[PDB]
DNA sequence: GCTTTTTTTTTTCACAATCCCGGTGCCGAGGCCGCTCAATTGGTCGTAGACAGCTCTAGCACCGCTTAAACGCACGTACGGATTCCGTACGTGCGTTTAAGCGGTGCTAGAGCTGTCTACGACCAATTGAGCGGCCTCGGCACCGGGATTGTGAAAAAAAAAAGCTGCA
DNA sequence: GCTTTTTTTTTTCACAATCCCGGTGCCGAGGCCGCTCAATTGGTCGTAGACAGCTCTAGCACCGCTTAAACGCACGTACGGAATCCGTACGTGCGTTTAAGCGGTGCTAGAGCTGTCTACGACCAATTGAGCGGCCTCGGCACCGGGATTGTGAAAAAAAAAAGCTGCA
């Protein structure tokens, strides 16, 4: 069995509606249409940075599960502290 | 080996400040490694915004 | 407070403003503006009521446009040589 | 006849409603996916923490919110109200993540 | 201190990070201290940039 | 008779400067700034030369950058003259100001 | 049309500023030299962690049910941005003023090095109480419905700010 | 100085959203227990660093030349920014479609613990060669001047459009 994980183009999950409430938190009252893509891009630069050393701190300790510890270290390194997920 | 190329095409023997600085911040990769970090006596790269150019284009020579 | 404006009419006062400026160009919309305040009295929808006559003079063939387009342009009357004023 | 409310009013109300509050904004089984889509690019048959895929999420949405913020000022800066991408990479460019 | 003042105010008996958030976010030295620090399930301060209100 | 036109020399100083590495504040005033701004936190303070020129080094090079974030600002809203919005968004957009 | 009046475009001009290329001044890169220290060698000793083997968390798959949210389209408003015009904030350039910079001299604060001595923190072993996981309960709070309150928006009606038009200083 | 329009209010009414209360029920904050392992106590042992005393570096204060750079001022060009104007992008709201979320069940990889055993790293004392500070030499590089290339701006010619105006069909 072993059930595949099939690369679907999940970041167009990535809502418009979705992006929308987020610049509403962010304050933005008006939004250009280009930028739901544009913001795909960055969001996805971003994941892939985080998850990239959070993946690395995953291998270095010989696992094969990313814990919210190796998230967390991803996150601190990048500059981007996380409180509320431990250490 | 990159400051000391720097040096060779501005006709010097030794490298200097900024010959590691043209090194570095035209090696995109050294450049990200290096990104906040200053390089006392190194300046800055050529470069000038495009708009505040004047356009008119009439040659040399 | 000034409580009226005794004044003439919109179409001869934007046709009076083209004339005090032999200018080749023509006066523009600001420049009609200024003169209306100066040298006569008016409203406050003044500038306002510059922009809707100049819409009414050029639909009309009384005011021709030199440069732009609609009430954001410079102007001028349809015949330059007038009996008395300019 | 029938009620409507002129465009802007209804942004400003959304605006409020999730400034007032604390939820994550992007639903979760999507981003759930994303991130494993992403994960693979680097190692194959990888399990998460729920808590790790938590901790991204909350990251992210901070992160872009954040960046919505700075997107709108510089929106602003050039006298408009509607963000458009030239405004994210500008942002994106004086915080120095870009080139 | 400042938490527990944004939990009364909230008409809350316990701190949640809202609560946290909030204490921070509108105290100029913790706001500095923790700059570049996300408070997990803490949202924002309600700001609306003055242009983008209704002229009335 | 001669003269250029405005934006014609000021290029030429960008072209000059660029090129150039030397420090661009005058020595004895920046110094004399330092010591004033030392004042306030320790009285009679004595400065190692090299760490005045460290300090000048730095000052320049932060100068330097955030004049290039400014120019990028006033570009954005179309426009060719930085001013101090412009200073203030970078810096606001840079984490240094609230 | 042709002519008037701009507008644009090249040419042609003169001409500053920069770059380039050939000779002169002096300081610091580069290497040599004594020599101290820190890396090396070869030895002992103790535990860090690799490894295997076992426990049982929690991560993954799968289902089908409801309904919240995402999706797509109809409709028009208010936004962006092009064009166009005006006033002065800026950039250039000149002549006058200023004080940086440089080179030299004279003084001493205080950086920093050395050697001495002991108060303090590492290490140990034995003792025992704080803080751990596990567990249990009961009140805060999340979610609901209903009614009160608030804010938005369209259309109507009243108040006061202007239009051209009337004879005329 | 008179109607007859605007425009500028204030008003009134309908509507939708948000606020606030009590009712309800569920589950996690909170606190108690029972045991463990990490803090504590009392002891020895070695050296880190305060301390005093000395050396001499480099920080400071001053000075007077020589000029490069700062300053102030005259002058106008090109910019910033206000204002119009027009086309449609993007917000709003609705009906239809999609799949997230939910609560549950079953299966098992692999996180994470324990016990064993030994390779490897600390620690040591004796050994010695690589790298330290100090000091001298000479070659690279910085200056400088005075000649050549490179762009810019003005003025003119030309081209070329465009503007204002009309004949003639
Ligand atoms: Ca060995
Ligand atoms: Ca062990
Ligand atoms: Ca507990
Ligand atoms: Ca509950
Ligand atoms: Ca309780
Ligand atoms: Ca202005
Ligand atoms: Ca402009
Ligand atoms: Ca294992
Ligand atoms: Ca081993
Ligand atoms: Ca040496
Ligand atoms: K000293």
């Amino acid at each position: 069995k072993r059930h595949r994980k099939v690369l679907r183009d999940n970041i167009q999950g990535i809502t418009k509606p979705a992006i929308r409430r987020l610049a509403r938190r962010g304050g933005v009252k008006r939004i250009s249409g280009l930028i739901y893509e544009e913001t795909r891009g960055v969001l996805k630069v971003f994941l892939e940075n985080v998850i990239r050393d959070a993946v690395t701190y995953t291998e270095h300790a010989k696992r094969k599960t990313v814990t919210a510890m190796d998230v967390v270290y991803a996150l601190k390194r990048q500059g981007r502290t996380l409180y509320g997920f431990g250490g | 080996e990159l400051a000391g190329n720097a040096a060779r095409d501005n006709k010097k023997t030794r490298i200097i400040p900024r010959h590691l600085q043209l090194a570095i911040r035209n090696d995109e990769e050294l450049n990200k490694l290096l990104g906040r970090v200053t390089i006392a006596q190194g300046g800055v790269l050529p470069n000038i915004q495009a708009v505040l150019l004047p356009k008119k284009t009439e040659s040399h020579h | 407070s000034r409580r009226s404006a005794s004044h003439p009419t919109y179409s001869e006062m934007i046709a009076a403003a083209i004339r005090a400026e032999k200018s080749r160009g023509g006066s523009s919309r600001q420049s009609i503006q200024k003169y209306i305040k100066s040298h006569y009295k008016v409203g406050h929808n003044a500038d306002l009521q510059i922009k809707l006559s100049i819409r009414r003079l050029l639909a009309a063939g009384v005011l021709k446009q030199t440069k732009g387009v609609g009430a954001s342009g410079s102007f001028r009357l349809a015949k330059s040589d007038k009996a008395k004023r300019s | 006849k029938p009620h409507r409310y002129r465009p802007g009013t209804v942004a400003l109300r959304e605006i409020r409603r999730y400034q007032k509050s604390t939820e994550l904004l992007i639903r979760k089984l999507p981003f759930q996916r994303l991130v494993r889509e992403i994960a693979q690019d680097f190692k194959t048959d990888l399990r998460f923490q729920s808590s790790a895929v938590m901790a991204l999420q909350e990251a992210c949405e901070a992160y872009l919110v954040g960046l919505f913020e700075d997107t709108n000022l510089c929106a602003i800066h050039a006298k408009r109200v509607t963000i458009m991408p030239k405004d994210i990479q500008l942002a994106r460019r004086i915080r120095g993540e870009r080139a």
